[PDB]
């Protein structure tokens, strides 16, 4: 592997041009909201995305080193937790509003759109502010995402199939060395390096919380019948129903 | 297979 | 709040002391149980153990400090969470096993019983095999089951709440560091063992679908405090 | 109210 074979440097570039696009809604101004339409242009959006994120976990480094079964699985645990960090992300700048596209902005009122929907804007939102205080940066983003990845899925998986699974933790040490030297680079102690990668890593767990109570919502969805969604999602719906 | 495991395929 | 001014050993000392008991279930030996019995003797468990858990949270240094609503939040989003790595932690000397109490050690296979647990065992005996492979040590165990109280809640209600979280960090690195564990090994672990907590919240939420799944049939008896801190999900 | 309040408190 090459993984293992990184600089701290050169996982956070190998990262960052990994980094997937910033990809446009379907929202048309002159259409009047419904909650059918609104809810549409979220998995809509997230349909596209889902290309794009497979394409870049590709990159991720260490994951071409595992099995196609083993990537597969890693995916289908993490792909929402993924989309919302990257929303969250995106959204920093933009107080009390998640930023789903540049041409889709939405603050809570427009959450009430859709039954349900208002609970995980908040946490949203709360999530989006706990990154702009802490003035996240670029590069720890990119590391958290592929911690997410990685990590997500690697308790739910023998023989060995065990040096596949400690291979994933190797690689997550990697990230944790990179995240502690771009901290170091930033010019914290010691303590405060160790406080931040705590706080950052505990985000992680109202990540998976949000995600969670996601896939209970979009299963709703499905259940209705009223919001359309993509033969890809509905995969990666039933892989949390089994 | 899966459309996942289709589209981390190519 | 004088739970910043405790040193590391302070705060270990604090949590350990701090500890609530190992509860037992029935002495009944019929076996083996029917799915109405399962879910009764592990209802009953955890209704007697939260008594015990918000006699604990009082004692974590810092939940003194914050308000009664505040605290009812962390409790109410954070048991079940709360009660797994517990039993996590009581069953990693018995692989293959989960100790629910000392007279009721069970494996998969008495899972199947009731519909949908053998999916949450088998996460619950993994992240167990986590702990046990990893050497998690007790003063390990009391700083991380403390970060899940005050963390879990935090961002649906906090500088106070996350300047305690911040000196059990502290802990956790002295204790690291007390172990002879290098620089880089102790963010390592420290980071390893905070993952975790993402599983740890996955089972939660599994568990608390099947909890209220069973709410819905009036077939296990819920007691009226169970049914609250599961009310407190919907 | 709630039993949680009342365990809080004693
Ligand atoms: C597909 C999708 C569904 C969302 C949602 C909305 C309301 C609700 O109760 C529950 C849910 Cl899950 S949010 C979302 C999304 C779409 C694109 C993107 O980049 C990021 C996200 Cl988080
Ligand atoms: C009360 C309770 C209910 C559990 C459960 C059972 C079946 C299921 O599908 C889902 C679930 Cl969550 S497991 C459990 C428990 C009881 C005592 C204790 O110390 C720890 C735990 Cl995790």
């Amino acid at each position: 592997s090459l993984a293992l074979s990184l600089t701290a440097d050169q996982m956070v570039s190998a990262l960052l041009d990994a980094e997937p696009p910033i990809l446009y809604s379907e929202y048309d101004p002159t259409r009047p909201f419904s909650e059918a339409s609104m809810m549409g242009l979220l998995t809509n959006l997230a349909d596209r995305e889902l290309v794009h994120m497979i394409n870049w976990a590709k990159r991720v480094p260490g994951f071409v080193d595992l099995t196609l079964h083993d990537q597969v699985h890693l995916l289908e645990c993490a792909w929402l937790e993924i989309l919302m960090i990257g929303l969250v992300w995106r959204s920093m700048e933009h107080p009390g509003k998640l930023l789903f596209a540049p041409n889709l902005l939405l603050d809570r009122n427009q959450g009430k759109c859709v039954e349900g929907m208002v609970e995980i804007f908040d946490m949203l939102l709360a999530t989006s502010s706990r990154f702009r205080m802490m003035n996240l940066q670029g590069e720890e983003f990119v590391c958290l995402k592929s911690i997410i990845l990685l990590n997500s899925g690697v308790y739910t998986f023998t023989l060995k199939s065990l040096e596949e699974k400690d291979h994933i933790h190797r690689v997550l040490d990697k990230i944790t060395d990179t995240l502690i030297h771009l901290m170091a680079k930033a010019g914290l102690t010691l303590q405060q390096q160790h406080q931040r990668l705590a706080q950052l890593l505990l985000i992680l767990s109202h990540i998976r919380h949000m995600s969670n109570k996601g896939m209970e919502h979009l299963y709703s969805m499905k259940c209705k019948n009223v919001v359309p969604l993509s033969d890809l999602l509905l995969e990666m719906l039933d892989a949390h129903r089994l | 297979h899966k459309i996942l495991h289709r589209l981390l395929q190519d």
